[PDB]
């Protein structure tokens, strides 16, 4: 269950 | 001096109600409902220094005074009323409300700890009410619920002069809104964190305009406090003051494959298939030609396989979702058509809506007010 | 031999629905379906209740298989408005309807039970008759199963009458009626559980109920309950019933009569401040009837109502709950209530045309098909 | 809380 790509957050 | 009253049953009860939603759950005096008459009519407010709501209701003011009552007391007490006028008044320590032939006598809360109202922001702006519920109500289906994460609980609001964008997200969804208000102050660049379940909740409320309270100048947000004015009403929202992620970048430029389909079949079909996924866990999605074949299963409950026309371009792709956020994102399109953006099994898929309406690719990202960004799930 | 069979949906679901409706918790779990001459017969069992129906069916190929019961159940809600394929393969079995495909495992049906037979028709009652006289005694019943013998509904048949009684030890509701006998005057009586029982009644054809004929009433220990295309059978419980009927005075030294809608609306309203919702006061004296509740701490109410009253004056209190579960199973505009003294007994009975007034009695029972009997609380 | 003077039962 990967993250979004959201920098800082995943 | 000892408050006295008469009000229409409707007016009491309604504005009661409005108040009591942004009450807190349980110090004690904070879950009080405070009732104070003026000159000019009923003042009903509720604070708990995170949010505050006050209205303010037509009233036949006997005599001036306020008089702290429980919140939910008072509420469930207006809830059931009959049709007759009610009149409030207090004699000591006590609070007298009659109603046709009911006679309630609540006992009186104390003052000497109750909070003075935050004052609001000056006015920054002002929303037509029914695309404020609208445009909330869509990003707040993303926001994050969990407090160990705070920045994920807010509603990202963007200001820059008359363009709104409201984004959140719970690192698996991002929603993203972009609306048009009138401004009312001078023109204004800033950014700002509001708690999203008090947000929508105020939203889904209801108002006729809104006005939005963030302050003007470069001074916005000083106050670190949502306004929201309407009506006879008045709120406050304490700010998050939170970083949020740069959402922004991960909006795709283009797609090597994209996809438009009906929004009702789709999520229809979605639920029939997600019946027998364990756990709810995942749905597997086949573009192919002008195919889509969702498929669900588990070892031990079943499997199912559902096919639907699409107008897909691009090449053959297979992605799979959870089912929830799928079809959470699928109802907050509020569009006849959905038109997905792809690029891999493994990156974000982009949902927005389509209106009535080729090649191989890649495909410009549509211009839309509104997108739901969706994570993908590992296939096994 | 495979079983295969094209099935409408509405009656496929419909039949789904009302046998998953009787499927216990957790082998049994599955529900069968059985492909035969006639038709599909679609059934379920739990050594308790057994639960079987009839359906119309293009049979294709005769067999019959065991699958998941609530998984069947929620696949033939969510199907579309297209007729539905079933076909057996190994063990899996196969369910196409559309576009939608479903593909669930087979369940053991070596280890499955056979339905019990049901016993010999005792009578028929209608099924709106049926429905109200159950659903009205068993908001009486006990729901506790260390008093086996409160969980029923006692059923006492005597030729063409049936007597209908259900306790908790609080209250005590009793309900006459008439229905057809089928194979001549019987005399008996059986205990049946009151859960299964209103469920049954609350699912319009005609109701026959059997218990068996003659002296062998009861000794399949089974109430079998049969209408157009479903059969379903009840354990009946070996448990002994109090003696009820010495309960219900011959006599009472006050009587009122008023309107139940508006008594109930006024009840609901005052015990909004009642501690526990232990009780409810009812001050009855010349033509008013006093409601009150509450206490300091949290709140006070009082409400006056117009009564049709006679006797000396009188207070007496109730479990509100107990009293309103009363008045709402009442089915009548307007109740009589029956009283001695603050600790007896209250009888509550729909009012007939004639109850309102004058004297001072004390005033015989009046005769009603039905009777709900309320113990008081003591006043403090 | 007296219960109805059922026999037995009260
Ligand atoms: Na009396």
């Amino acid at each position: 269950v990967p993250t979004l790509p959201l920098v800082p957050x995943g | 001096t000892d408050l006295k009253f008469r009000v229409v049953r409707e007016d009491f009860a309604d504005a009661v109600a409005w108040v009591a939603r942004s009450l807190p759950t349980r110090i004690p005096v904070l879950a009080g409902v405070l009732l104070t008459g003026t000159d000019e009519g009923l003042t009903i407010s509720g604070f708990d220094y995170e949010v505050s709501a006050e209205v303010k209701v037509s009233a036949e003011i006997a005599s001036a005074g306020s008089v702290l009552v429980s919140g939910r007391l008072l509420s469930d007490i207006t809830k059931a009323l009959p049709a007759k006028p009610v009149e409030v008044s207090v004699e000591g320590t006590r609070v007298s409300l009659t109603c046709g032939s009911a006679r309630f006598s609540l006992p009186t809360l104390a003052v000497e700890d109750y909070p003075a109202l935050p004052a609001l922001p000056e006015e920054t702006g002002v929303i037509a009410s029914d695309l404020f519920a609208e445009a909330i109500g869509q990003v707040a289906v993303a926001a994050g619920r969990d407090d160990t994460l705070p920045m994920l609980t807010g509603i990202r609001v963007e200001i820059s002069g008359e363009s709104v964008v409201l984004a959140a997200t719970d690192r698996f969804r991002l929603a993203v809104r972009e609306l048009t208000w009138v401004t009312t102050a001078g023109d204004v660049e800033a950014a700002v964190l509001v708690p999203a379940k008090t947000l929508a909740e105020a939203a889904k409320a209801g108002t006729n305009q809104v006005h939005l309270a963030l302050g003007s100048g470069a001074s916005v947000g000083k106050d670190g406090l949502l306004g929201i004015r309407s009506e006879g009403k008045r709120s406050t929202t304490r700010l998050l003051d939170a970083e949020f992620p740069k959402f922004r970048q991960l909006l795709p430029a283009e797609h090597t494959a994209v996809a438009t389909i009906g929004v009702a079949e789709l999520t229809e079909a979605i639920k029939r298939v997600a019946l027998v996924a364990d756990r709810g866990a995942q749905i597997r999605m086949e573009f192919s030609d002008d195919t889509l074949k969702l498929s669900a299963g588990a070892d031990d409950v079943g499997r199912a396989e559902e096919d639907l026309p699409v107008d897909f371009a691009g090449e053959p792709l297979t992605i799979a979702f959870n089912p929830t956020y799928l079809t959470d994102g699928l109802g907050s399109l509020h569009s006849e058509r959905v038109t997905f953006g792809f690029t891999t099994p493994s990156r974000p898929a982009v949902l927005r809506p389509a209106g009535e309406d080729g090649g191989s690719g890649p495909f410009p990202a549509a211009k839309t007010d509104y997108v739901y960004l969706l994570m993908p799930v590992r296939l096994p």
